[PDB]
RNA sequence: GGAAAACUUAAAAGAACUUUGGAAAAAGAGUGAAAAGAGCUUGAAAGAGUAAUAUGUGAACGGAUAAUUUAUAAGAAAAAU
RNA sequence: CGAGAAUAGAAACUCUUGAAGAAGUAAAUUAUCUACCCGUCUUGAAACACGGACCAAGGAGUCUAACAUGGAUGCGAAUGAGAAUAGCAGGAAAGCUAUAACAUGAAGAGAAAACGAAAAACUAUGAGAGUGUAGAAAUACAUUUAGCAAUAGUAUCUUUCAA
RNA sequence: AUAAACAUACUUUGAAUCGGCCAAGUCUGGUAAGCAGGACUGGCGAUGCGGGAUGAACCGAACGUCGAGAUAAAGUGCCAAA
RNA sequence: AAAAUGAAGACAUUUUAACGAGUAAGGAAACGAAAUGGCGUAAGGACAACAAAAGUAGUAAAGAUUUAAAGUAAUUUAGAU
């Protein structure tokens, strides 16, 4: 009992039904894996900057 | 005042192959058969109730007379109509006897109100009298 | 509610709902978790992926009495006494008295160090104690003694 | 004063509740069905206006 | 006939007080009735959040009230929601118009020198919306949404429903 | 109510017990009343019924006074010489008739009906004293509590409560909005009808005073 | 999730219903009852 | 909260005592139906007794198939000679004499659980909704002759009361006797099957004459009067205040019961003394009307007017139209 | 191994005498509120019989539209000046 | 000649049929057009594919137990405690009351020993509220304030060889 | 440039289904097949209506109940409207 | 779908616009502008003449056979026997 083994007869018309999710903004986004060192003078700037913002609120 | 009562379609639905069954009733049902001569409506039997055959809703449950139809009681059934005798009409119920019948009769036509069961369960006023 | 299932919303439909071509036969792949490596691993894959195997060592006997440890972390020790009691000594400090919020009495063994605690002296007293725990209370003026 | 919607008729002696006024002071009337005025008439040169 | 992209169906958003509660049916038809005639996003905006369902309507500690009015001293946070109380933290004088408040919630509202409104008080004082502050609670914090998903994921895995021998 | 645990409720179980029950408990199931003359002269009610007795026949299409002729208690039922049916061919027939549809107008009391009516006479007399025993405690109580009034005021007419004093209670304002569908178009139908019943009797007095 | 339920076995033989339960109540307490009736420090 | 004064009356001599009685605060829960239906759709269940089918029943046969081959169906055919039932059908549940569909088992779930605090918020929903005459007269209740809506008699009247004679001697004077008369005279028997089971006789509901602990040696004397229904103020539920789940009984209290509801359920501001836990609800919103808002509004001008959809022109053909 | 089968009436008052017939029965007559007449509460469909009406060349039946026949079925007010 | 505009201009009718049956509706027949056997598996059955002589009655997604989602409900860092069980009135398989063991949850990671959470957070966009001008009926343009939910990324912290 | 606010982005739960068949200004094996198997699309399956006399796929065109009008494929000696 | 109105009318409100084929399959109840609308069978708890005799019934129940009416339909209603 032989039987067709496989088409892409319908299967266009199945994909855009509901069509190709595009990636949200989110996706490009990412930074893992990036520079070793391009990390560590973002996170080294990102700490000095914290450190100031939160002794002002301190302060006060 | 009186509007005109259309009705888009007179007729019985009559249910498939209940004219060559005894066994199929005339109560109509819809076919789910695969095969199915009528619900592909092919044509010659093509003929099933749908929505679009509905009657007018300004128009619609209204008797011929003109009013509707709100079953009665007794006599303190009648008094739900007394402000509506010319939207209503009285149908005694079937169960109601016939000295029940007489004072729900006697107190319509004191209230204006049309009864359709004016001649219903009468006595043998018909031969020798 | 019998007369709210689909039972009663399928009477007429000749199949009852559930298909002409794959009819409603007794077994759909087997009886209970059957085929677990067979057959149904991409459904044992997909949703419980450390399902089969071992791990960890055997305890032929657990004591679980003895892994009964309830905990409160600081920032709701005060809640039991009450709110009404942390204002009635909220100007209290060394030398008079300070109320003491014994965690066994209420059911709670280890006391946890999360959050924030009022600007008051306390006494704690519970069995086991954090790290971080003490040091939140000492920082505030209080004490943490021990029982059993 | 009556209802809009009441119209009081006689009744031959037969049961009545107590709020339906009796035979001494109900007055029939006739039915009217007549509603639409009938053609104007006009002299007998002026032309018609139909 | 024509060629659509899709037919009409009925469109997924509430405009009414689910369920046979009486008293959030008038609600509904108060703010219904302003948000008409006013033409006040507010009272638009509370006439959508009332008709949300149980679920989608999350509690808000007094925690979280301190919080937000710790700047807003003289407003009046308004969250269409059961307010709760958070024991770990004092609450202090703020006036709160919610759906609900809690027994220990409404005690310390009010001791600490606050008012509890309700809804139908809001209207009547700041129908448009003049010293209000717009809170809602968090929706992520649920604990089925930890199961949402397909655990073998290699991103996101969910949670991995408990059952026999989970280990 | 009843409140024996013994005795069953059970129509099923009554029946039954009806017609497998021996021939003693028939006797006194097979009762009737006696009539005025005997009442006052024996001060008892009722009595099963007895051969050679004289009833009158109170129910049924006739109403005839005649002798008890058998007392057939698998049938639950009596004969009457007067009351006969000719068998069609000429022989006549007896007519059962319930012993509760006849009174009893003259006793047949050999010795045994003594014994029995005595006792059966004593016995409403010991009721009676214990019914007047307990009724005057009754009143003993009321009075004690209302000194002024008498216990004969609940056997005469009652006099309502005039006054109509209302509540206001905040919740009137949504009685219609607690109604369901189904029963507030019949309170505002009921409300409507009461209205129009009430407009015309207000414009039948106007006429009546002119 | 995995389901265990132990229904192989005949359960229906294993079920213990508790019908009885509102007339043990009433029989435990027609007990104490009747026990101090006897000496009423026997059931102190 | 000023909790209107309460009328109390004296049953004999028909004069209202000199001191009212506060509302008690049950009376000012919210009214919710919901939550009612909840409570009274699984507590009308708990009364119900275990029932089965026999467990043997239409399997006690040794029946197997004839196969096929022999011109009649597969169903299982009783065994042996003799009689008509050999050759006939068997266990099957589409046959005669067999086995039903899954027979009934008497282990099934006859009684319900609902949480208490839920059942307390429908019973104090269902006390406030007896002093509302709209809903009390909607659910089918005389109570067009009452004095008060929350009627409360004299303790020392009831304290009186030995005999059913008397009972409905204070029925008469309070004018609820007008319910109690509407059970007697439209008493009627049952229809259908219900009969042969002993259910014949169908009455109606009339007054609940809810008493306290006090007024236990009256309760003989109106227990068999004909559709009153009476129950003491602490062993209060759904079954009893909405009957049919329609609330608004018609509740004749007490003295001792009026003047120990508040003690039972507390108020709005204190918790329930004889119910550890339960404190009454508030409603959605504090004046639970509409008009005094719109008012409002309209004093501070923020509403618009009120528009009249324009009636919108019939389209025409301007090519030969002119107008 | 293993069935099927409930019901006259309130009361048998279970027709009772004559004619035809070998007899069974039938026709009268009578009982009963009513034959409900014992194959007995009601009495459906399948299948027949009688009466009324209608139709017809290798199937029958149904639907839309009209014609013929039959049936149903709408009224007692009243103009201008 | 004459658009806008200002002043004056005007429509209330006939005939026929019907309680001697009008308009409509139903049944039967006739005439034109139209009509393949239902259910089913199948790519495809009116099929030379199967079941079906006819009628009545019975006849097939139910119950128990565990989990999850979801719509209405009560309470809310608690919820349940109709766990057994003990009392109350009333006589009650119903109703009410029980400072109560425990179930789920409030804290998570590790196989386990052993442990056990703040820089009283940051950034971006985002819901709402005012003011003015203008179109001008509706409403739009400019400015001040606000930071909720959500998404994403960040510093910090608990446990792990590893987050 | 054009179109798009009952737009867009979804989230959760779940049913049925994975025997397919046909056409072709297409292809491979085969002498060829109403044979076997593929790329793109449109259909039948799940679909009636008007036309090809009759036809699952062809041509026109996809269906709530109707009245009137122009039309589509295609036809205008009779069956049969022209 | 959007505007208008909204404690009770009523026909499940008023207006405008677009839409309406269909196998397997889905659309549990409730939700005033209602998150599909309904018919039917049996049983349980209430309601059914509001002035103190309160749904129908020996002046004829249920059932059966037919004649008509209402509903797109499921079905309902009434007349006669």
């Amino acid at each position: 009992s032989k039987d067709k083994n496989r088409s892409s007869h319908n299967q266009s018309h199945k994909a855009h039904r509901n069509g190709f999710y595009k990636p949200k903004k989110s996706a490009y986004m990412s930074t893992k894996g990036m520079n070793v060192q391009v990390l560590k003078n973002t996170k080294a700037q990102r700490k000095f900057a914290l450190a100031k913002k939160l002794e002002a609120k301190k302060a006060a | 005042i009186k509007p005109k009562i259309v009705k888009k379609y007179t007729g019985h639905f009559k249910r498939f192959d209940s004219n060559r069954f005894l066994r199929v009733k005339a109560s109509w049902r819809v076919p789910r058969g695969i095969d199915n001569r009528l619900r592909r409506k092919f044509k010659g039997t093509n003929l099933l109730p749908k929505i679009g055959y509905g009657s007018a809703k300004a128009t619609r449950n209204m008797l011929p007379c003109g009013l509707y139809k709100f079953p009665v009681r007794n006599t303190t059934d009648l008094e739900m109509i007394m402000m509506q005798n010319r939207k209503y009409a009285a149908e005694i119920s079937h169960a109601v006897s016939a000295k029940k019948r007489q004072e729900i009769i006697q107190r319509a036509k004191i209230l204006n109100i049309r009864v359709l069961n004016a001649d219903a369960r009468i006595k043998k006023q018909e031969v020798a009298q | 509610a019998t007369r709210f299932r689909q039972t009663r919303r399928r009477r007429g439909h000749v199949s009852m709902g559930y298909g002409r071509i794959g009819k409603h036969r007794k077994q759909r792949g087997g009886r209970g978790n059957a085929g677990g490596q067979h057959h149904r691993k991409t459904w044992f894959t997909t949703f419980h992926p450390d399902y089969f195997g071992k791990h960890g060592m055997r305890v032929f006997h657990l004591k679980a009495n003895k892994y009964y440890c309830p905990s409160i972390n600081v920032d709701s020790l005060w809640s039991l006494v009450g709110k009404d009691v942390q204002a009635q000594y909220k100007n209290a400090k060394v030398g008079e008295e300070v109320p003491v919020i014994d965690c066994v009495k209420h059911g709670y063994f280890k006391v946890l160090g999360k959050g924030f605690l009022p600007k008051q002296p306390v006494i704690v007293r519970a069995r086991y104690f954090s790290e971080k725990a003490q040091q939140k209370i000492k920082a505030v003026g209080g004490a943490c003694e021990l029982t059993a | 004063s009556a209802p809009q919607w009441f119209v009081p008729v006689k009744a031959g002696d037969a049961k009545v509740p107590a709020y339906y006024p009796t035979d001494d002071m109900i007055q029939e009337q006739k039915k009217k069905l007549r509603t639409r005025k009938g053609a104007k008439i006009t002299a007998l040169d002026k032309p018609a206006w139909n | 006939a024509i060629d659509l992209d899709r037919h009409h169906v009925r469109k997924h958003v509430s405009k009414t007080a689910r369920g046979n509660n009486a008293y959030m049916k008038l609600l509904v038809r108060l703010y219904g009735f302003l948000a008409r005639r006013t033409q006040s996003k507010f009272a638009k905006t509370i006439l959508h959040r009332l008709c949300l369902s149980r679920v989608n309507r999350p509690i808000v500690s007094t925690s979280k009230l301190a919080c937000l009015m710790k700047k807003h001293p003289e407003e009046t946070a308004v969250c269409v929601n059961t307010v709760t109380y958070d024991s770990r933290y004092p609450v202090p004088k703020m006036n709160v118009c919610a759906l609900k408040f809690t027994k220990t919630a409404e005690a310390a509202i009010t001791k600490a020198g606050g008012k509890c409104l309700r809804f139908d008080e809001l209207a009547l004082k700041a129908p448009t919306g003049r010293k209000t502050v717009l809170i809602r609670g968090k929706r992520n914090v649920r604990e089925a949404l930890k199961h949402f998903g397909k655990v073998c994921a290699k991103k996101n895995p969910a949670k991995q429903y408990k059952g026999k021998q989970t280990k | 109510m009843k409140f024996n645990c013994k005795v069953s409720s059970n129509p099923s179980k009554a029946r039954k017990a009806l017609y497998t029950a021996n021939a003693s408990q028939r006797a006194l199931m097979m009762s009737a009343r006696l009539s005025k003359e005997l009442r006052e002269k024996y001060n008892v009610i009722a009595i099963p019924i007895h051969k050679d007795d004289e009833v009158k026949i109170i129910k049924g299409h006739q109403k005839v006074a005649g002798k008890v002729t058998a007392v057939r208690r698998s049938k639950y039922v009596i004969n009457i010489d007067k009351l006969t049916k000719t068998k069609a061919n000429g022989q006549t027939v007896p007519i059962a008739i319930r012993p509760s549809n006849v009174i009893i107008t003259k006793l047949f009391l050999n010795k045994d009906r003594e014994a029995l009516l005595a006792k059966k006479a004593e016995s409403r007399k010991s009721y009676k004293e214990l019914v007047a025993k307990r009724n005057e405690e009754v009143a003993k109580a009321f009075t004690a509590v209302y000194p002024a009034l008498n216990m004969d005021i609940f056997g005469k007419k009652v006099e309502p409560i005039t006054e109509k004093k209302p509540i206001r209670i905040p919740s009137k304002k949504m009685a219609e909005k607690l109604m369901s569908k189904p029963t507030l178009r019949a309170y505002k139908t009921g409300i409507k009808v009461h209205k129009a019943k009430n407009a015309i009797a207000a414009y039948k007095a106007a006429l009546a005073k002119k | 999730a995995v389901s265990n339920i132990h229904f192989c076995k005949d359960w229906r033989s294993k079920v213990h219903t508790w019908f009885k339960q509102p007339f043990r109540k009433i029989r435990r307490h027609q007990t104490r009852v009747e026990k101090a009736k006897a000496v009423f420090p026997a059931t102190i | 909260s000023l909790r209107p004064f309460v009328t109390i009356y004296d049953g004999i001599t028909g004069e209202a005592e000199k001191t009212p009685v506060r509302l008690p605060a049950v009376f000012l829960a919210p009214i919710r139906g919901d939550v009612v239906h909840f409570v009274y759709r699984n507590q009308s269940k708990n009364t119900r007794q275990p029932e089965g089918v026999s467990t043997e029943a239409g399997k006690q046969h040794s029946a197997i198939s004839w196969g096929t081959g022999r011109a009649v169906a597969r169903i299982p055919r009783i065994s042996g000679s003799g009689s008509g039932r050999n050759g006939q059908g068997a266990f099957g549940n589409m046959t005669r004499k067999g086995h039903m569909f899954s027979p009934l088992k008497n282990f099934r779930k006859w009684q319900r659980k609902t949480p208490k605090q839920m059942r307390r918020f429908a019973v104090a929903s269902c006390i406030a909704a007896s002093a509302v005459p709209a809903l009390v007269s909607a659910r089918g209740h005389h109570i067009a002759g009452v004095p008060q809506i929350p009627l409360v008699v004299n303790s020392k009247s009831i304290s009186v009361i030995k005999k059913t004679k008397q009972a409905v001697y204070l029925l008469k004077k309070i004018n609820a006797y007008s319910d109690v008369l509407k059970v007697i005279a439209s008493k009627t028997v049952r229809a259908g099957q219900g009969k042969m089971r002993g259910r014949k006789i169908k009455e109606r509901k009339g007054p609940l004459v809810v008493y306290g602990n006090d007024d236990l040696q009256a309760v003989k004397a109106f227990r068999n009067i004909p559709g009153v229904d009476t129950c003491r103020v602490e062993n209060l539920s759904v079954l009893n205040l909405a009957p049919g789940c329609h609330m608004g009984r018609f509740i004749i209290w007490t003295e001792s019961a009026f003047k120990k509801l508040n003690t039972i359920f507390g108020t709005q501001k204190k918790m329930a003394q004889g119910k550890s836990g339960f404190r009454i609800a508030h409603a959605q919103m504090a004046v639970p009307d509409m008009k005094r808002v719109v008012v409002a509004a309209e004093k501070a001008k923020l509403l618009r007017a009120k528009i009249v959809l324009p009636k919108v022109p019939k389209r025409a053909n301007p090519l030969k139209n002119w107008a």
